[PDB]
DNA sequence: CGCGTACGTGCGTTTAAGCGGTGCTAGAGCTGTCTACGACCAATTGAGCGGCCTCGGCACCGGGATTCTCCAGGGCGGCCGA
DNA sequence: TCGGCCGCCCTGGAGAATCCCGGTGCCGAGGCCGCTCAATTGGTCGTAGACAGCTCTAGCACCGCTTAAACGCACGTACGCGC
């Protein structure tokens, strides 16, 4: 109401659109809107952190990209776009009745996609990916090669031992690989694929500082806590402080136990992963506890999956843009087997059945999902585990080439094959 | 499977929450008044009562019965049951020392 | 000063004492955890009665607890005792 | 009773408020044990065995 | 035989280590932790147990030196928590002196006096490390043991209170100086935006206290939050590894965390909780669980206190919530062993 | 000795008449025999012949002495 | 109805309650003096109760959020006994 | 051989009831006023109680025998409890 009245003074050439917060109409303009012309208040910036990369079960965004609220949104018809625009924002910044006019357009393109750049009072700056990139963005020296040693890796909430597989693919010599896990299927996977070399512990809630000390020094501590109780798109979520969210704190403890003391300058590195859909207070508390700001890395650059994840850690050069390698499969069609056709160009895991086979809507294959996530083929085919269990295992797992990108400079710090 | 139906635990416990959170009288006023008059017929013929006297009798009688069903429910729980029985009321009144 | 603090006299109530008080009470079979609970209940009962009787002695400006103060302390708690003067 | 009235979002003490005020306190309940307060009711206190088990099996 | 142990040293020319100074016995298992001399095995076992045990009535339930129940006196200088029996004082320094000591409440005890040689008492230099070795040999449990802080090398306590204020308590307990506000306690209601840089700016901390909300659920934030933030800021406030500095902590739960959160807290704080019941007013009043690394805090729990009765009290308190004060007085006592670590304001 | 120990908490340097201690003993034994009679009724009601602390707690709950 | 544990029974030990003396002394109990504290009575007034009034705190009505409650279902699956 | 049936997890969706939120209305409580009788003040007697003194009763303390009973250990079968 008040915001709508203000926008009146904006179009009467009495107020600059760049001087008003186009999300909620607050006067406390501090930052500029990264996607379009206008200002942004701090409160809306926090809302913008949570809501932009939230997707519903249909594979489209949960909320409007502009105001990061809205009660009824317009979905986008154009290929590979997942954005939504709430009716209210469209009926202000573009013009009155433009929203219902977009409702009636059966082949409709949203304003983020359409070829033209000017749309009424709404203007889109062309540098929005780079500004968005920067918006979401004790140093050890290099060790000389002869002094390099095999890496020792602790992987908490190890899952299917993706980290050891990545280090093997990079040809780094692994002295030992200790892994905490509770799911029998996931325990089996590591044993088989890595030939018994993986020391399986059990419940991470049994792991003491004494255990960590007597297991010998660790060179790399890695992990991803369960995201079911952190991800905001779960209505029944218990947050960071209840249910399975609190396993992150156990990770924080064992990382603290595994970190060298001050004055001991031996090389040590860590990587923690979580979903982008994590709450403002949850994300803030995690970011404060790990004493760093997260780097946001999207799988779509190197892994042909729309999987935007936060990575806390101290791996060197982890800000540098992702450079694809020829080995990597940037296309979903370059991962499916012959006779199957990809609906979309990227799979969505944070149409429901993204396969066209024999003019029929088929579901995603487990092995094709393996190839998408960058795992060497038939990695999770070890025991007599259900399709549901293998799907859940691949879903919770890391994107392999993203982990290869992050782990890549560790080759300059430990012994290589 | 169109008409909805609850469980025997649910509706009973909702009634327990409803009648614990309320204060009003549960016995009807006129049958309780006829009961008080018929009991008073034996001790003296042709009484008269005040409305406040009958309401005071009803307040004290309902409070006495609610405390009695509290001890009755404890006696029922102690015998590994949930259903109260006349054994429970006789036990509660025999431990209160009122069997005379 | 010249008064040793008496202690652990709740164990002076022996197991056969509670056994005989359960025989007079008509009890046929006594469990092993009866005795601590019975000592606790007897201790709380003596706490209440002596808490009344010492206050009756206090107001009388004496230092001797009489049998009449015990009878007054019990008759106040609705347990009228006979044989000691009402 | 003023605390029990403020909890119930009321600025007038009804006998329910005196009932909750006396019976929640332990020394006032010891003082007024054999005392009935008219239009009081009882305390909202349900035993922990008559409720259905709203739990989940860990295995 | 208590006037004989003052005769075996002076006349027979024997070593104090060769006589049990507790019960007068001639059989010596080990060497006494606080002073030079020997201790028989039962007195040794009981002496260790007595330190763990916490008494509401006095600084020590049973006597320090000989572990007797009665004949307890209070230390003169209020910055000391030591308590000795009358029979130890009579037997060692001489008859008719215990009465003189007990007669005043301002009589300087043996550890506060400039000279520690009274006539039959010998102090130990850097005794706390030897004391840790004493716990290591027989106590079967290596409980968290920070070096003791001498009176001469004493520091003003730097306190960080999270989610609950204790300035009134510590002021009543003599940890914070009244009248003068240099700011040796910082109360921080909201800590979501606290950073290591902030804590470094706030000055180095020696004691960080946290506590759960009171039973009236004042705030609409899950109670585990207090625990987890307490752990985080705790780790931040720990001194740089390889530094002789005391760091104490205590997280207190007034039965607001269920068994899940209880095990979680017990795992992070790496010990079992401490359940404390309050003075019965007929049946049971309220109770509180406490994690800490402060000496004689783990043994404060009383085995008589059952879980089911505690669950019933919790559910009668949570639903009723008549009183809504944080039980400051309940958790007030537990800091009492800490008295010998920081300066006391009378 | 139990009566003197319980009396030492309320007042120091007390003094009992022998008839007062005998009256306390008569009243306490009669109270315990009545309590074991109600405890025996609570034991029989639960289809048992063994009294348990549950029976003493139930008897003192129905009497109204949990206060 | 099955199982197992824990309580009653019995015998040998030893712990101390009970009884019978003495002592002494703290303290209950009685008696004598007296004085200050409360009953009684007269004056007098202002605080407390009957009566009036007016107005807002709460009872009731109506609508939306919501929130536990009950049941369908996917799948699954294997397994299984038909 | 081989296809069709009961736990298990997981999940949530209709759905009847309940909590919250407003809107209206009413009657009961808060506040004002007269008045009148009970609270107050002043004074006076009379005896209840405070206090000194004496005495002499019983209460506490100690000690030494003496068995009565409390304790401790084995053991086995009857009852508590789970199904
Ligand atoms: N309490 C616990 N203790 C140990 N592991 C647990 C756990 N709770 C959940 N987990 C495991 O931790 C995993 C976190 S999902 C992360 C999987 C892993 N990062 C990967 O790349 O495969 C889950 O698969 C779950 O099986
Ligand atoms: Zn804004
Ligand atoms: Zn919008
Ligand atoms: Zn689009
Ligand atoms: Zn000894
Ligand atoms: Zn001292
Ligand atoms: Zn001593």
């Amino acid at each position: 109401r008040t915001r709508e009245r203000l926008v009146y003074e904006v179009r009467q050439k009495c107020r600059n659109i760049e001087d008003i917060c186009i999300s909620c109409g607050s006067l406390n303009v501090t930052l500029e809107h990264p996607l379009f012309v206008g200002g942004m208040c701090q409160n809306c910036k926090n809302c913008f952190l949570e809501c932009a990369y939230q997707y519903d079960d249909d594979g489209y965004q949960s909320y409007c990209t502009i105001c990061c609220g809205g009660r009824e949104v317009l979905m986008c018809g154009n290929n590979n776009c997942c954005r939504c625009f709430c009716v209210e924002c469209v009926d202000l910044l573009v013009g009155p009745g433009a929203a219902q006019a977009a409702i009636k357009e059966d082949p409709w393109n949203c304003y983020m996609c359409g070829h033209k750049g000017t749309y009424g009072l709404l203007r889109r700056r062309e540098d929005w990916p780079s500004r968005l990139q920067m918006f979401f963005a004790k140093v050890y020296p290099p060790v000389p090669a002869e002094k390099r040693k095999p890496i020792r890796v602790l992987s908490l909430f190890d899952g299917i031992a993706t980290g050891l597989l990545v280090l093997k693919d990079l040809g780094i010599q692994v002295d030992r690989y200790i892994a905490s896990e509770v799911c029998e299927d996931s325990i089996t996977v590591g044993m088989v694929r890595h030939q018994g070399k993986i020391m399986y512990v059990g419940d991470v809630r049994s792991v003491t500082q004494k255990h960590i000390q007597e297991w010998g020094p660790f060179d790399l501590v890695i992990g991803g806590s369960p995201c079911n109780d952190l991800s905001i798109v779960n209505p029944a979520r218990k947050g960071l402080y209840e249910g399975t969210g609190r396993l992150f704190f156990e990770f924080y403890r064992l990382l603290h136990d595994a970190r060298p003391k001050e004055g001991d300058d031996r090389p040590f590195f860590w990587l923690f992963e979580n979903v982008v859909a994590m709450g403002v207070s949850d994300k803030r508390d995690i970011s404060r506890f790990l004493e760093s700001n997260p780097v946001m890395i999207d799988a779509k650059e190197v892994s042909a999956a729309h999987r935007a994840r936060y990575f806390w850690g101290n791996l060197p050069g982890m800000n540098r843009p992702l450079a694809s390698t020829v080995n990597d499969k940037l296309e979903l069609q370059e991962c499916l087997e012959h006779g199957r056709i990809a609906k979309f160009s990227k799979v969505r895991t944070i149409q429901h059945f993204p396969v066209f086979m024999n003019e029929k809507e088929d579901i995603l294959w487990c092995t094709e999902m393996e190839r998408v996530f960058g795992f060497p083929v038939h990695y999770t085919d070890v025991s007599n585990m259900s399709r549901l269990a293998r799907q859940r295992l691949l879903g919770r797992s890391w994107s392999v080439p993203v982990i290869r990108h992050l782990f890549a400079p560790l080759k300059e710090y430990f012994a290589c094959v | 499977k169109k008409p909805h139906r609850y469980r025997p635990g649910t509706v009973a416990l909702r009634e327990i929450r409803r009648y614990q959170k309320s204060t009003e009288l549960l016995i009807r006023k006129l049958p309780f008044q006829r009961l008080v008059r018929e009991i008073a017929q034996d001790f003296k013929t042709d009484l008269r009562f005040q409305s406040s006297a009958v309401m005071a009798l009803q307040e004290a009688s309902e409070a006495y019965l609610v405390a009695l069903f509290e001890d009755t429910n404890l006696c029922a729980i102690h015998a590994k049951r949930v259903t109260i029985m006349p054994k429970d009321i006789q036990l509660a009144r025999r431990i209160r020392g009122e069997r005379a | 000063r010249h008064r040793k603090v008496l202690r652990d006299n709740i164990q002076g109530i022996t197991k056969p004492a509670i056994r005989r008080l359960a025989r007079r009470g008509g009890v046929k079979r006594i469990s092993g955890l009866i005795y601590e609970e019975t000592r606790g209940v007897l201790k709380v009962f003596l706490e209440n009665v002596i808490r009344d009787a010492v206050t009756y002695t206090e107001h009388a400006k004496r230092k001797t607890v009489t049998a009449m103060d015990v009878v007054y302390a019990l008759k106040r708690q609705g347990r009228t005792l006979y044989g000691f003067g009402g | 009773a003023g605390n029990a009235a403020r909890d119930n979002k009321k600025t007038r003490i009804i006998p329910r408020h005196l009932q909750l005020a006396v019976r929640n306190d332990e020394e006032l309940n010891k003082l007024l044990g054999r005392v009935t307060i008219a239009q009081g009711g009882v305390l909202p206190n349900i035993q922990s065995v008559l409720l259905p088990k709203k739990t989940e099996s860990s295995k | 035989g208590r006037d004989l142990i003052a005769y075996e040293v002076k006349a027979n020319q024997r070593n104090i280590e060769d006589i049990c100074i507790c019960c007068g016995s001639l059989q010596v298992h080990t060497q006494h932790p606080l002073f030079e001399g020997g201790i028989c095995a039962p007195c040794k076992d009981k002496f260790l147990d007595a330190l763990f045990l916490y008494d509401d009535d006095g600084y020590q339930s049973y006597c320090s030196i000989c572990c007797s129940g009665e004949t307890l006196l209070i230390c003169g200088n209020p910055d000391c928590t030591r308590c000795y029996c009358f029979e130890c004082v009579d037997s060692l320094v001489g008859p008719g002196t215990s009465g003189k000591v007990h007669a005043m409440s301002n009589w300087v005890c043996y550890l506060c006096l400039p000279s520690s040689r009274s006539g039959l008492l010998q102090r130990r230099r850097k005794w706390r490390s030897q004391l840790k070795a004493f716990y290591d040999r027989e106590s079967e449990n290596p409980l968290e043991m920070f070096e003791t802080v001498p009176v001469w090398r004493r520091q003003p306590v730097r306190v960080l209170s999270l989610f609950e204020d204790i300035k009134k308590e510590l002021t009543s307990l003599g940890f914070l100086e009244s009248g003068s506000d240099p700011g040796q306690l910082k109360h921080v209601v909201d800590v979501t935006d606290t950073v290591r840089k902030d804590v470094e700016e706030w000055g180095p901390f020696d004691l960080v206290y946290g506590a759960t909300p009171p039973l009236g659920h004042t705030c609409d934030r899950p109670p585990s939050w207090y625990l987890f933030q307490f752990h985080r800021l705790l780790q931040y406030a720990r001194p740089k590894p390889g530094s002789p500095g005391p760091f104490f902590w205590m997280f207190v739960d007034n039965l607001v965390l269920n068994k899940e959160d209880l095990d979680v807290a017990s795992r992070f704080l790496e010990m079992e909780p401490v359940t404390i019941p309050d003075v019965h007013g007929g049946s049971l009043q309220n109770a509180v669980r406490v994690w800490s690394n402060i000496p004689a805090i783990r043994s404060r729990h009383w085995a008589l206190v059952s879980e089911e009765e505690l669950s019933l009290l919790a559910q009668n308190k949570q639903s009723s919530k008549l009183a809504a004060k944080w039980p400051t007085k309940l958790v007030k006592n537990c800091f009492l062993p800490l008295r010998e670590y920081f300066k006391y304001f009378s």
